[PDB]
């Protein structure tokens, strides 16, 4: 159960478990992005590639307005044509590992939507904080 | 009204800067072997997407002769050719007393190849066997001042040790695209009449530069970019004649060269487990190597070049003349073709004059008319100085052809005399920077500075 | 016009355009700070140089209190001696590429001002949240 | 049986041929999945996957 | 050669057949070598054959 106490689930413990269980204790996956030392050129290459990927994810999460590394509610309204599926259909017995097969088609739309939406957001504060 | 310092990120600001560049090949560069062509090895597959973007309201200075991009091109090609000749057999048992025979052609219009024989250290070392091979005369020298006219030495063995070029690597130029790293961009001058040094009033930006043919040539610029609208000339200081002039052609001049000799290869063992390829026979009648250029095109082209040259020397008419004179590799037009290296006597081309008086092309009475350059072949090569210079290019069997397009000239004026109305121009090959600089003139590397501060009517929220 | 819809300006599209036009859709420049793969030692060096640069910019921006990657209003009051120029003089027809020629001289002053001015802010929250 | 095909080299006496065990480790951002089924034939869905 | 004092060392004058730059055509050549850098070649009585 997700009532773990002190966390001991490991790296990918919630794989195959519910979306809700994997939603708690996300740090065990996030924190594991550091490793390695060097033989030759290929190992230092493998080291820097991880930093490249980490900064990809961190930047792309940042322009959406998400400095937090776990969860975000966002201003983009939901487009229901993507699944037209219920909350229990998606949340109660699916896992993330099989949720990624469905909406991975529409990630390249949602990414642009979030990117523009943060700009509709923060330009207004540049005006409101001047009116204040 | 009150203003506050407001800081922005993602600003479109940049400064010119120095940095390395990637190299990227076209998509079809990776079906071949390792190191063959070098485009498979040092470079990455390019993605043509995203394509060019034009910036609507910006103007920038472009300076071709101060561009460090060609200076990095030079180092790249030098290290990239130096790398390839590491595993290949580094000759050395061929520094021996070659005994050669006279042969007989008696004409002087055609050369023969000297038949030389030498004692070889076989693959089991200390059991020698005499062996013979044909050598082009420029690659062989008499051994000593003594009266023996039958003992010869290679042009190597006095200056440096030398290495054979491997047969599984080719000299053909695969196009190379130079790409920028992160945080930098390449600015493309879209002005189609830009001379080379000044503000480009139409500046674009591209992910990577268009393909460059690393074709090595001394006097003429073979396959490459063509001028968009007209012939344009480029030089730092035409008053001081010592600076090279780059002429850039709009209409190409077609050139074809051949070696009619049907050479046949031969193999010789050089120590254990490695071979030295050589020429062993000439099937059929010996004939002259040459290049053919159509007179109908060259005659038009050089007066078209004359009108452009008139502008910065308006006081004087124009005549063309022979090179300054010197060693073969200095004076002759040279190029690669199928693996062989040619050296053409170019006196027939650079002849004639222009006085602001155009002569008609229409009707072309004889399109089959030609002017024939006569060229010599070499196999011992000093391609760059200090690159591990010597390379032995092995012969290639059969007969070969060299069709290509001429797209520019490298020239140098002779000193003036008598305040003459008709001062002259000469060809001038030299440092290979001048060759690549003829084609890299469109580009400049810049560094994006996305962080900026400005005044604004908004303050911090507490 | 800045009313683009789905953004297609490209990387440096607003170069030469107004300050206001470039101020909207800043993400197209921010997102592209990445490129390359490796041959030998030099290209890997070029790869790590980009990360060095990106983290320099991010650290310098964050010490000022700017976690957001687009715009910040800051506590530092404006010193008018730097230009003594009007809002329309600076904003309505100039571009960022021509703005950088003027106040780039005074960046090394403003940077220290921002660096200290974040410390005159966050130490006080360390007191008020104890008083609360 | 050299000297016809290739040049040859002696193996040094201070290097040994004995196989020391080698462990292949994953870099950061990647994981290795171990098919924990004890009768797996080689190609198909492993119904018990470890990491 | 002749010094006979022992306060100063001389240099030994040595000569050798050289594989010249055209390999298999030797010529004799000589150079001066400091004595610490030269050793006699063999235990035999020949006092005129040396090795580096
Ligand atoms: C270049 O010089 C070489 C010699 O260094 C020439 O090779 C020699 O060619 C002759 C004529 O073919 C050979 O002689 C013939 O040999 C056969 C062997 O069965 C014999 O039956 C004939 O009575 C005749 O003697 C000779 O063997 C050959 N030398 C060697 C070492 O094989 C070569 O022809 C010359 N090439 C040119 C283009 O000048
Ligand atoms: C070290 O030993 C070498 C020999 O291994 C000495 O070189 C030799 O020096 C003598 C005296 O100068 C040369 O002899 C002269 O040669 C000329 C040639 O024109 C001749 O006309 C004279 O009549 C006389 O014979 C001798 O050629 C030379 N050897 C060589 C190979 O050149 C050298 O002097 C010795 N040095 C010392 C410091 O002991
Ligand atoms: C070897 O020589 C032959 C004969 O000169 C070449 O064959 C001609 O090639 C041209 C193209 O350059 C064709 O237009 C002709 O029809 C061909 N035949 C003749 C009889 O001229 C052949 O191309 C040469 N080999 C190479 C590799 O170029």
């Amino acid at each position: 159960a997700v009532g773990i106490g002190a966390v001991f689930l490991g790296f990918l413990g919630a794989a195959g478990s519910t979306m809700g269980a994997a939603s708690m204790t996300l740090t065990v996956q996030a924190r594991n992005l550091l490793s390695g030392t060097v033989w030759g050129i290929k190992q230092l290459q493998a080291r820097v590639l991880a930093v490249e990927r980490y900064l990809r994810d961190q930047q792309l999460l940042g322009i959406w307005g998400c400095s937090g590394k776990l969860i975000c509610c966002t201003n983009v309204p939901w487009n229901s044509s993507w699944s037209n599926r219920n909350l229990s259909e998606i949340w109660d017995n699916m896992t993330w590992l099989q949720w990624d097969k469905e909406i991975s088609n529409y990630t390249q739309i949602i990414y642009g939507l979030l990117e523009e939406s943060q700009n509709q957001q923060e330009k207004n504060e540049q005006d409101l904080l001047a009116l204040d | 009204e009150n203003l506050w310092v407001t800081v922005y990120y993602g600003v479109p600001v940049w400064k010119e800067a120095k940095t390395t560049l990637f190299c990227a090949s076209d998509a079809r560069a990776y079906e071949k072997e390792v190191h063959n062509v070098w485009a498979t090895h040092a470079c990455v597959p390019t993605d043509p997407s995203p394509q060019e973007l034009v910036l609507g309201n910006v103007t920038e200075n472009f300076n071709m002769w101060k561009n460090d991009m060609v200076d990095q091109m030079h180092e790249d090609i030098i290290s990239l050719w130096d790398q390839s000749l590491k595993p290949c057999v580094k000759l050395t048992p061929l520094c021996v007393t070659l005994i050669c025979s006279n042969a007989t052609v008696k004409n002087g219009t055609v050369e023969e190849m000297k038949n030389c024989s030498f004692n070889t250290t076989t693959e089991i070392r200390d059991k020698e066997k005499k062996e013979y091979a044909l050598f082009y005369k420029p690659d062989i020298v008499p051994l000593s001042e003594t009266n023996n006219t039958s003992e010869y030495r290679l042009i190597n063995c006095n200056t440096s040790a030398c290495t054979q070029a491997c047969p599984k690597v080719t000299f053909e130029p695969i196009p190379i695209h130079y790409c920028a790293p992160a945080g930098y961009a390449i600015l493309k001058c879209n002005d189609e009449t830009f001379n080379g040094t000044g503000p480009c009033s139409n500046v674009s930006t591209v992910q990577c530069t268009h393909g460059i043919r690393p074709v090595v040539s001394t006097q003429l610029l073979l396959n490459g970019s063509l001028a968009e609208k007209e012939i344009v000339i480029r030089s730092e200081n035409l008053t001081n004649n010592a600076k090279i002039i780059i002429v850039h052609l709009h209409t190409p001049v077609e050139i074809v060269c051949t070696r009619p000799n049907n050479n046949t290869r031969k193999s010789v063992r050089i120590g254990p487990g490695q071979t030295f390829y050589a020429t062993g026979d000439i099937i059929g009648d010996i004939k002259q190597a040459h290049c053919n250029i159509s007179e109908e095109k060259w005659n038009d082209t050089l007066q078209k070049v004359g009108i452009e040259l008139q502008k910065h020397f308006p006081n004087k008419t124009i005549k063309y003349n022979q090179s300054a004179g010197g060693d073969m590799e200095i004076t002759t037009h040279s190029f690669n073709c199928g693996g062989e290296f040619f050296y053409c006597n170019t006196s027939n081309l650079f002849n004639g004059t222009y006085n602001g008086t155009y002569i008609s092309t229409n009707s072309s009475a004889n399109s089959t008319s030609t002017i024939t350059l006569q060229c010599r072949i070499k196999q011992i090569i000093n391609m760059w100085q200090g690159v591990g210079r010597c390379m032995y290019a092995p012969p290639i069997a059969g007969n070969i052809t060299c069709r290509s397009n001429i797209t520019g000239l490298l020239l140098t004026r002779d000193g003036g005399t008598n305040s003459n109305e008709t001062e002259t121009f000469r060809p001038a090959g030299g440092d290979m920077r001048d060759n690549w600089r003829s084609e890299l003139y469109k580009y400049k590397v810049v560094k994006i500075e996305p962080l900026g501060v400005a005044p604004t009517r908004c303050k911090r929220r507490v």
